């Protein structure tokens, strides 16, 4: 049946090239041959056998198996690279995690700097990332790693969020270890520069936030090369942590450690003052330090910026085409 | 669009294992042997229970599509048992898990783990992963014991006794191919109807229905007395063998 | 790691932009040429313009404007870097010596902000109290001119008005007022703030907003007598100041979009106009003098004066003299007489200042059979179009072959004493249902001719509506004699067929020598064309015979010959096809992993692909089975200009935002997945765009090796005309220029104060890395026009390496033979 993955070869699809490197192994673009619709093929090795099969491919594979959202990139099937060895010992072949193959990514269209995108994109883009990362925090998962390299777009406008590799369950009720450095410096919240450990699921809402930015200017808001360098570019803009917005933040190790040059007031609606007020209120809300503070993934939907939208006819991206030759 | 994960009892009949020639007892001990190993094991390396759970229902699916002649029961769980890790979020080395099962099993035993145990396990991991058919998330008896239990009111203590007694059968359970039989819903709600005849408690009264005298129609629709009564039975036939009487 | 050098052969010629004003002295007349990151002052004579200072910047030059502040005697210098390095600038003359003093400097770059579409716009207040600078959406930025403010520090203000399309400093107001035209959905509509540095915000402008047309381009402010401003459109211009308007729409400008304006009588009574067919017009300003005294604006006039080269920008300087400063043509110095000549024209040129234009393509031919090499570039645009033939002999001997149509490429093929020419001309729709050539070109001026009668997409059922006045694009394959260049062969493609590349080779069994072009049909509806032709000429006793067509399904943007093979892309698809015993093309392999195959370069069997947005990608045919494999990509995303296959190894690529990168195979496949990544090795900011990269060398070498340090020859073109070669270096002698540099940044003193470092770091909007791989030549071969003092102190304590002795100390002698050496690839 459909259900039976592991078992189909990939002998089923025609490879048409390497679209990415990934953690596991390159990403390749496929064609299935029996359907022709194209495919994104994960070359998943357990050939080092360090520690077996991996677990970040263990966690795309049980986390996108249960998620279904039409913002969440699918997983379509697991195929073997061939069963010829005949023993299993023998058998070293890779493993394939097949998705649906997406055109572009949103890092590509903006470094290229092709596409400019209009109030009425950025709000159908948006609209589309918050509905799918709140499913996924409904179902308590947590993505950890949103950057724009990793929002994939269609020619159409469909945008879905795809790298799980560093997604886990979030349990509030109970107080769990955490990784002390999950997000990609650009995207990472401040909680998490100064080591919080147990992370709420607003950590993805300030990388979601960080991209709203970003899709209005066409550069990244927050960029360094280190921890410290990041907290005092962030702190520039959204003001310095300190308990008087953020009462949380001496019990976090590194406050003391980390102080930024000054204690800077926030000038973020200063800075960003060219943005219509139904987004800059929104970016606001999601930008703010204190993770207990900032908006959720249901309250951005619940906005001025986002709730209106009509997803029914949705504005195509302006991916140009001819001109740029 | 998601597989298939049980069987009728009368399907037990023509696993591998049993058309190879094992009777019916012999692989029930081979079942009860190789998921309380991965018990025993996981428990010394300070394992979650649902990390436990989750290496045992891997076993007891793997031995519906192999036999135990020719897969070796203690290589296997340990195998089910690493991979659960990673699964769950509680990872450890797979050298870790041997050394705990060499200081478990006797020498005997640890012969099937071969000339090079690590190897025996790691080599195991694609079949299984290939069995399981990769549906990697399972759920439990334990969630659902604990989320009916929170909607009952009443005596606080006569509560934690059916959750604790009930626990115990849903622990006992995992030795049984009562995972292969029954969703873990019905599970919970059978150990919660078994602790109640046990305790002599009315369970209903500590519904928002306390006149529906069928009370767990309202956190499993559609089951049946005859499946909590022959799941009971089962669970209660384990104490019947064993010395163990109830735990009451 | 990879080592390369990249030096200039010819600076930028391209004239960006020019101001006249008294900066060398408060007595002389001065006219200062901005060419792309070089800055030409020259003194204002009665028989033209006599030189006397040039200087380089580490930047594009964005702003340049002359003012002079109460207390100065003599007019200061603005400029502001494409990279947002803003200066003071000033010049002082001691005797013989001159040199260029920065008064004031900084960067003027925000954290955070939106670039503009207009691009940076700069202006200065009449009473020279603040610059403003039009950085961002959304956002004004004011630089008070204070003595105090050495840095230039500056302070923003908001602006309501997102979408700005032109702003400027009004004369006669009370406070420093911007009058601008904005875009918003209803329109285009003009207002007015004043601009506050008491308080730092705007406050309400001193006349109220109008309504203006849907195309205003540009803001003229005018001075007393008159004040308030005039608004340029593409049908219309208007005068607006309070209650007052005015507005004439003649019809002679509806012709043509107008682009630039100068002020030629100081009062404001005239001013010069010029459009992008190259009319030159004269702006009037009719006044009257009422009973109160008050002058007043009575009506505008617009009178044509003549043709001039298509202008970026214009300056009257003095008497009949006006200089044409041209980016897309030679630039002009032209008299304008008062009375017409006999054929109604004002206009007579005077100077004919060499501009290779843009540079669409370009190849590298000995006409001559001397070992030597010259470059025939495709060069200019529209009535400015023309090839240009260059050759080394200490200057540069440029010919010039005027095709007064837009060239887009070259190929030369010897078989036929002769080149192949792709070119476009504009036809506007007429009344007849046909169009009509606004001025005879090469295409028409050809001695034998032809039209492509191709049936191919004769199908139709397709509406294309035509409105009378649009343009059209009519293209054209031009066979060139190579020692006359006469225009021996003219073949015009079908109608909406554009000619896209361009080859001449043999294919196959084949003897005989063909040009092959490949084309795409565009229709307006078309967001990416669908359609195409591979079409083989053969040119064979004076006329081209159509041998074969091969339909496509898409845009055939590059082809290359590939051992016998036709080498082609099509949209996305990259394919190799055949050339049958039958006089036919046959597909062999494709690949399809691309989203769009701009460039295709060869070497033995592996191909180097250039995309829109996905970099460079290394393909390997595989003639044991028969198809294509992919070596490696590059996953770093770049908008590419052009590529260059270096070496086996090695690839060179140039980005739209006037970068430069090597990439290399990672030549240590430990894994698969380490030789399918190809690692940037190389980062540059050329600070030009270049259209095409050319193997080959200028330098007259028969017989004769000196074993220069560098090794390899590839010239590359630039849209404003700069000419640069791109060359590798070993290990040893990079870490040495290298080392150099360091010491020459220290001691060689910066226009502006511009950290050179700074300026080559490759620069995005997003990415800002340092260089890495590249010697920037041409501050190597400053070396040896620093004075002594300071050739001394560069060599201090410097130590070879990698040689025949392993440590060997520099001395100022030994330095200067090496660049001299270094200077000779050019
Ligand atoms: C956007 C596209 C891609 O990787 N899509 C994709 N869909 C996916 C679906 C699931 C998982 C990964 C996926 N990845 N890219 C990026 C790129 C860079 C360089 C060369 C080619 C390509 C190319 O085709």
């Amino acid at each position: 049946t459909e259900s039976d993955w592991g078992k189909r070869c990939v002998d089923k699809f025609d490879i048409i090239g390497i679209i990415g490197e990934g953690t596991y192994g390159q990403v390749y673009k496929a064609k299935d041959k029996d359907t022709g619709e194209l495919v994104a093929l994960k070359k998943v090795r357990l050939d080092n056998e360090k520690e077996g099969f991996p677990i970040t491919a263990i966690r795309e594979i049980k986390i996108l198996r249960q998620l279904i959202h039409r913002s969440v990139v699918n997983m379509k099937e697991i195929v073997t690279d061939k069963q010829d060895a005949l023993d299993f010992k023998k058998d070293k072949g890779a493993f394939y995690l097949v998705f649906e193959y997406m055109d572009h990514d949103l890092m590509g269209l903006l470094e290229s700097g092709l596409v400019h995108f209009s109030e009425d994109h950025i709000k159908s883009f948006m609209k589309q990332l918050m509905e799918g990362l709140e499913y996924c925090h409904k179902k308590n998962f947590l993505h950890r790693d949103i950057k724009c390299s990793n929002i994939l777009l269609n020619n159409s406008g469909q945008i879905k969020l795809a790298d799980f590799g560093l997604a886990r369950l979030y349990n509030s009720e109970e107080s769990r270890p955490y990784t002390n450095k999950v997000i990609t410096l650009w995207y990472r919240p401040p909680e998490l520069l100064l080591g919080e450990e147990r992370y709420t699921p607003a950590i993805d809402v300030w990388s979601c936030g960080c991209i709203l930015g970003e899709l209005f200017t066409k550069k990244p808001i927050f960029q360094a090369n280190l921890e410290l360098a990041q907290l005092e570019l962030i702190s520039r803009l959204c003001g310095s942590p300190c308990p008087a917005v953020w009462p949380d933040v001496i019990r976090l190790p590194y406050f003391n450690t980390m102080k930024p040059k000054k204690q800077y007031r926030r000038r973020l609606r200063e800075e960003f003052s060219f943005i219509p007020s139904a987004a800059l209120d929104l970016l606001d809300h999601m930008l703010t330090l204190d993770p207990s503070k900032r908006c959720t993934a249901e309250q951005t939907l619940q906005s001025d910026f986002l709730k209106d939208v009509e997803l029914s006819k949705m504005a195509p991206p302006d991916l140009p085409h001819w001109q740029d030759c | 669009t998601k597989p298939c994960w049980y069987w009728d009892k009368k399907d037990l009949a023509h696993t591998p294992s049993q058309l190879e020639g094992l009777d019916p007892a012999t692989e029930a001990r081979y079942r009860r042997e190789g998921a309380r190993f991965i018990f025993d094991v996981g428990t010394r390396l300070g394992l979650h229970y649902d990390t436990l759970a989750t290496g045992i229902i891997y076993f007891h699916r793997f031995y519906m599509f192999h036999s135990f002649k020719q897969f070796p029961r203690y290589v296997t769980g340990a195998c089910c048992l690493f991979l659960a890790g990673k699964v769950e979020e509680t990872p450890k080395k797979c050298k870790d898990i041997i050394k705990t099962a060499r200081s478990l099993l006797n020498d005997v035993q640890f012969g099937q783990f071969g000339d090079d145990p690590k190897e025996e396990v790691m080599v195991l991991e694609r079949i299984l992963l290939q069995t399981i058919k990769f549906d990697l998330q399972v759920e439990h008896p334990y969630q659902f014991l604990l989320k009916y239990a929170k909607q009952l009111k009443g005596d606080k203590n006569k509560i934690q006794k059916l959750v604790q007694m009930a626990w115990t059968f849903v622990n006992d359970s995992l030795c049984t191919t009562l995972s292969l039989q029954w969703e873990p819903e019905i599970i919970a709600v059978a150990v919660m109807y078994l602790a109640g005849r046990l305790c002599k408690f009315e369970i209903q009264e500590w519904t928002s229905k306390p006149m529906y005298r069928r009370w767990w129609e309202q956190f499993v629709q559609d089951v049946p007395v005859d499946v909590l009564e022959d799941i009971c039975h089962q669970i209660l036939d384990l104490y019947s063998q064993g010395k163990q009487q109830m735990p009451h | 790691m990879s080592y390369n050098y990249v030096v200039t052969a010819q600076k930028p010629t391209a004239v960006n932009g020019c101001v006249t004003g008294h900066f060398t002295s408060a007595e002389d007349l001065n006219l200062l040429i901005a060419k792309n990151t070089r800055l030409e002052i020259y003194v204002v004579t009665a028989e033209g313009l006599r030189p006397v200072k040039e200087v380089g910047m580490y930047g594009k030059i964005a702003v340049m404007e002359l003012f002079r502040p109460k207390g100065e005697s003599k007019d200061l210098l603005f400029i502001l870097t494409a990279k947002y390095n803003a200066c003071i600038l000033e010049y002082k003359q001691s005797g013989e010596s001159i040199d260029i003093i920065t008064r004031a400097h900084g960067n003027v770059q925000d954290r955070i902000g939106r670039p503009s579409e207009t691009g940076i716009i700069g202006i200065i207040d009449p009473e020279c109290r603040m610059i403003g600078l039009r950085l961002y959406d959304g956002l004004f930025k004011v630089i008070p001119l204070d003595r105090d403010n050495k840095e230039l520090k500056a302070f923003n203000i908001r602006l309501e008005e997102l979408h700005v399309i032109d702003v400027k400093f009004l004369y006669g107001c009370q406070a420093p007022t911007i009058c601008f035209v904005y875009q918003d959905p209803q329109g285009r509509h003009v207002k007015t703030y004043e601009v506050s540095l008491r308080e730092k915000e705007f406050n309400k402008g001193p006349w109220k907003q109008e309504n203006v047309e849907a195309e205003a381009s540009m803001v003229i402010a005018v001075p007393e007598p008159f004040g308030g401003a005039i608004i340029i459109g593409q049908e219309s211009i208007t005068y607006h100041n309070g209650d007052k308007y005015l507005a004439i729409a003649p019809p002679i400008i509806k012709q043509s979009t107008i682009v630039c304006h100068n002020r030629v009588d100081p009062n404001g009574s005239r001013y010069l106009l010029g459009d992008m067919e190259g009319r030159l017009f004269m702006l009037l300003l009719e006044k009257e003098e009422q009973m109160d005294g008050t002058v007043t604006l009575k009506d505008l006039r617009v009178e044509l004066l003549g043709e001039t080269s298509i202008a970026e920008c214009l300056t009257y300087l003095d008497n009949g003299v006006v200089f044409v400063g041209s980016r897309l043509g030679d630039s002009q110095l032209v008299k304008l007489n008062v009375d017409s000549n006999e054929q109604g024209s004002y206009v007579v040129a005077m100077e004919t200042f060499t501009n290779l234009g843009p540079i669409v393509d370009m190849c590298v031919v000995d006409l001559e059979r001397q070992g030597q090499g010259q470059l025939v570039t495709c060069s200019g645009a529209f009535k400015e179009g023309s090839l240009r033939i260059i050759r080394n002999g200490q200057k540069l001997h440029i010919r010039t072959v005027p095709l007064y149509e837009s060239p887009r490429k070259i190929c030369y093929q010897e078989v036929s004493q002769c080149f192949g020419v792709l070119s476009s001309r504009i036809e506007v729709q007429d009344t007849s249902g046909g169009t009509t050539a606004l001025r005879p070109s090469a295409s028409t001026q050809a001695l034998s001719s032809s039209v492509s009668s191709s049936k191919l997409f004769s199908s139709s059922t397709a509406p294309h509506e035509t409105s009378f006045g649009e343009e059209v694009e009519v293209h054209n394959l031009l066979i060139i004699d190579q020692h006359t260049f006469e225009v021996l062969h003219a073949h015009q493609f079908l109608q909406n067929e554009y000619a896209l590349s361009l080859v001449s080779c043999k294919l196959g069994k084949d003897p005989n020598t063909y040009f092959i072009v490949g084309t795409a049909m565009v229709y307006p509806e078309e967001a990416e064309p669908k359609q195409g032709r591979i079409v083989v000429f053969q040119y064979s006793d004076g006329k081209l015979q159509t041998v074969a067509e091969k339909e496509v399904k898409g845009a055939v943007y590059s082809m290359v010959e590939f051992n016998g093979k036709l080498l082609a892309s099509i949209n996305s698809t990259v394919r190799l096809y055949e050339w049958t015993t039958e006089k036919e093309l046959r597909t062999e392999c494709n690949h399809y992993n691309n989203i769009m195959a701009l460039y295709l370069k060869t070497k033995g069997d592996f191909i180097l692909v250039g995309d829109l947005m996905r970099s460079v990608l290394l393909l390997a045919y595989k003639p044991m089975e028969g198809n294509f494999e992919e070596i490696a990509r590059d996953f770093n995303p770049n908008w590419m200009s052009a590529v260059e296959i270096l070496d086996d190894d090695n690839f060179l690529g140039a980005e739209n935002a006037f970068n430069l990168f090597v990439c290399q195979k990672d030549s240590a496949a430990t894994t698969d997945e380490e030789r399918q990544h190809l690692q940037e090795v190389g980062l540059f900011h050329l600070g030009e765009f270049v259209n095409v990269f050319c193997h080959g060398s200028l330098v007259m070498q028969n017989l004769g090796e000196t074993s220069t340090p560098t090794q390899g020859s590839v010239l590359f073109g630039t849209v404003n005309g700069m000419i640069g070669l791109v060359t590798s270096l070993s290990e040893s002698w990079y870490n040495l220029l290298l080392d150099m540099q360091n010491r020459l940044n220290k001691v060689i003193k910066s226009v502006g104060k511009i950290e050179h470092s700074f300026w080559r770091s490759f620069h995005t909007e997003r990415k800002t890395e340092p260089a890495t791989g590249f010697i920037d030549g041409d501050l190597i071969e400053s070396f040896l026009d620093i004075s002594r003092p300071k050739m001394q102190e560069v060599v201090a304590n410097l130590q070879y390496d990698d040689g025949s002795g392993m440590k060997r100390e520099a001395t100022a002698d030994d330095l200067i033979k090496v660049v001299e050496e270094l200077t000779r690839i050019h």
